[PDB]
């Protein structure tokens, strides 16, 4: 089966630099092109360049060109891309996937999975996990605000996840220059304040667990 | 170089429905026009290639075609496999080039979302910061829009919002808004209200609380 698998995600800071991999397999390595996708969350997918890995004949995309260095190794069919001197907007997902023929123009077939690249400069940081509480009817929201915290991911949960139905975890906005995000989730009102209601936020990077008690009164 | 557009980035379709995304070139493509699916896990698979029409090893509902500059996909019976991003794009000339894809979701019965807004935390006011959040919940369709009014009005500075995709269960959406101040701000006003404008009705849905109250 012709399986691409690409390297892992990569956290760098701005004004470097960074060549991700792309590893071919369960076909001939040098009988098909290789091309570069760019997707950034603003929809869309960018054509970086494209690289014959049986010549090294590549051939960019202007935008891209003179950032961007697509090079190979013919020998653990491995192909590769180098971005330079980093800027945020290098910030986002690449795919590389093999480009085919029928009637004279070529299609890409087979794609990886994609590599992320996340280009800042703050360093691994715990987040602060504050509760959120009504202020001093059948069915009460509450919630845990995740702010401040550096990289992604962080895990939140409800009562060690025996509160599974009607939650609600956002997707991350950076803030200042770090990460915040927030969680709900919607229990009766004889569950809270009567038993206990607890969010369970988990950040990896910083080796952080934290279980916050949703209190009644601001 | 040749521009792709891809009218509607969003497409409402009922699981059994013949479903069609448009794609339109900003020239004569020739008919080099391929599709690409992509799942929500964010991986890519090829579809059909060459103006539409030609397969790869995709399922029969899958249909193609197009020349030209006006060309398009079609989901004789649409599965809940189905539910993607596709995305057109044109192999005829260099750079290669990609519609803004358009998004399927399912087809919900209009809902109206519960509105929840939260003071600040004292943990957090003791942090010198403040920030109140307020959530839209379990709503459709998906295009809505929040207002932060501090003592009555305006307020942009400090307003950070978040969506979810649709839900997999029942097939709403929901948002998160979150106005950040400075504890000393916080405390030199007194009403903060969260309204939320949504077509399932004219009148905004409004949630707000006041300090001297709490």
């Amino acid at each position: 089966e012709v399986q691409l698998q690409q390297s892992g995600a990569e956290l760098v800071r701005a004004g470097s630099s960074v060549k991700m991999s792309c590893k071919a397999s369960g076909y001939t390595f040098t009988s098909y092109g290789i091309n570069w996708v760019k997707q950034r969350p603003g929809q869309g997918l960018e054509w970086i360049g494209y690289i014959n890995p049986g010549n090294g004949y590549t051939k960019y995309n202007e935008k891209f060109k003179g950032k961007t260095t697509l090079t190979v190794d013919k020998s653990s069919s491995t192909a590769y891309m180098q971005l330079r001197s980093l800027t945020s907007e290098d910030s986002a997902v690449y795919f590389c996937a093999r480009s085919v023929y029928y009637g004279g123009s070529y299609y890409f077939d087979y794609w990886g999975q994609g590599t992320t690249l996340t280009v800042s400069s703050a360093k691994t940081t715990p987040p602060s996990v504050y509760p959120l509480a009504p202020g001093s009817n059948s069915m009460v929201t509450l919630g845990c605000l995740v702010k401040g915290y550096f990289p992604e991911p962080v895990t939140v949960t409800w009562n060690s996840g025996s509160l599974s139905s009607g939650v609600h975890t956002f997707p991350a906005v950076l803030q200042s220059d770090l990460y915040t995000l927030s969680s709900s989730v919607t229990v009766p009102s004889s569950p809270r304040p009567s038993e206990t209601v607890t969010c369970n936020v988990a950040h990896p990077a910083s080796s952080t667990k934290v279980d916050k008690k949703i209190v009644p009164r601001d | 170089d040749i521009q792709m557009t891809q009218t509607t980035s969003s497409l409402s379709a009922s699981l059994g429905d013949r479903v069609t995304i448009s794609c339109r070139a900003s020239q004569d493509i020739s008919n080099y026009l391929n599709w690409y699916q992509q799942k929500p896990d964010g991986t890519v698979k090829l579809l059909i290639y060459y103006t539409s029409r030609l397969h790869s090893g995709v399922p029969s509902r899958f249909s193609g075609s197009g020349s030209g500059t006006d060309y398009s996909l079609t989901i004789s019976n649409l599965e809940q496999e189905d539910i993607a991003t596709y995305f057109c794009q044109q192999g005829n000339t260099l750079p290669r080039t990609f519609g803004g894809g358009t998004k399927l979701e399912i087809k919900r019965a209009d809902a109206a979302p519960t509105v929840s807004i939260f003071p600040p935390s004292s943990e957090q006011l003791t942090s010198g910061g403040a920030s109140v959040v307020c959530f839209l919940n379990n709503f459709y369709p998906k295009d809505i829009n929040v207002k932060w009014k501090i003592d009555g009005s305006e307020r942009q500075n400090g307003v950070l919002n978040s969506w979810t995709d649709q839900d997999s269960k029942d097939s709403t959406y929901s948002m998160s808004s979150t106005l950040t101040l400075t504890k000393d701000e916080y405390e030199r006003h007194n009403s903060y209200t969260c309204e939320a404008t949504h077509k399932t009705s004219t009148s905004p849905i409004v949630k707000s609380f006041n300090r001297n109250e709490c």
